[PDB]
C-alpha cells in the first residue's frame, strides 16, 4: 500500500557486512597495537 | 544518463523505459546505462 500511493525507502549506501568489518576491524586494532592518543601508524604491543 | 530501477529484477516484460547494452543487477536494483 505504501508503494502504490508513493512512499518509497531507500536502501543505505553502507551494508550490514560493512559496518560489521569496520567494528571487527577496531576490536583488532585495540587487541593488537591497541593506540592511545589517536588513530595513526599501529605500534604493536603484548596485550598484558 | 544511467537509471537506477528500484523493484525491478534483471537478472539473466521487464517495467523498464528502455533497454540497453548495460544492463545488469546490483544490490540496489536493476541498472542500465552503466559498465560493471
Ligand atoms: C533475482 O532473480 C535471481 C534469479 O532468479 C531466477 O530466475 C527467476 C525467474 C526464478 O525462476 C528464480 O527461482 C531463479 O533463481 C535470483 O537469484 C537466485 O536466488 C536464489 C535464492 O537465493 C538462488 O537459489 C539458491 O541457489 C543455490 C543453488 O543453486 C545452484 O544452481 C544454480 C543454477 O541452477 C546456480 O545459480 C547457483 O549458484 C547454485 O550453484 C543455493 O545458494 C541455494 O540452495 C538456492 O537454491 C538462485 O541460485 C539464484 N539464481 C541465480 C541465477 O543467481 C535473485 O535472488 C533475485 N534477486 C533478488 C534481489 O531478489
Amino acid at each position: 500500500a505504501q508503494k502504490f500511493n508513493g512512499l518509497t525507502v531507500l536502501p543505505p549506501l553502507l551494508t550490514d557486512d560493512m559496518i560489521a568489518a569496520y567494528t571487527a576491524a577496531l576490536v583488532s586494532g585495540t587487541a593488537t597495537a591497541g593506540w592511545t592518543f589517536g588513530a595513526g601508524a599501529a605500534l604493536q604491543i603484548p596485550f598484558a | 544518463v544511467a537509471v537506477l530501477y528500484q523493484d525491478v529484477n534483471c537478472t539473466d516484460a521487464w517495467r523498464i523505459y528502455s533497454t540497453g547494452n548495460n544492463v545488469f543487477q546490483t544490490q540496489a536494483g536493476c541498472l542500465i546505462g552503466a559498465e560493471h
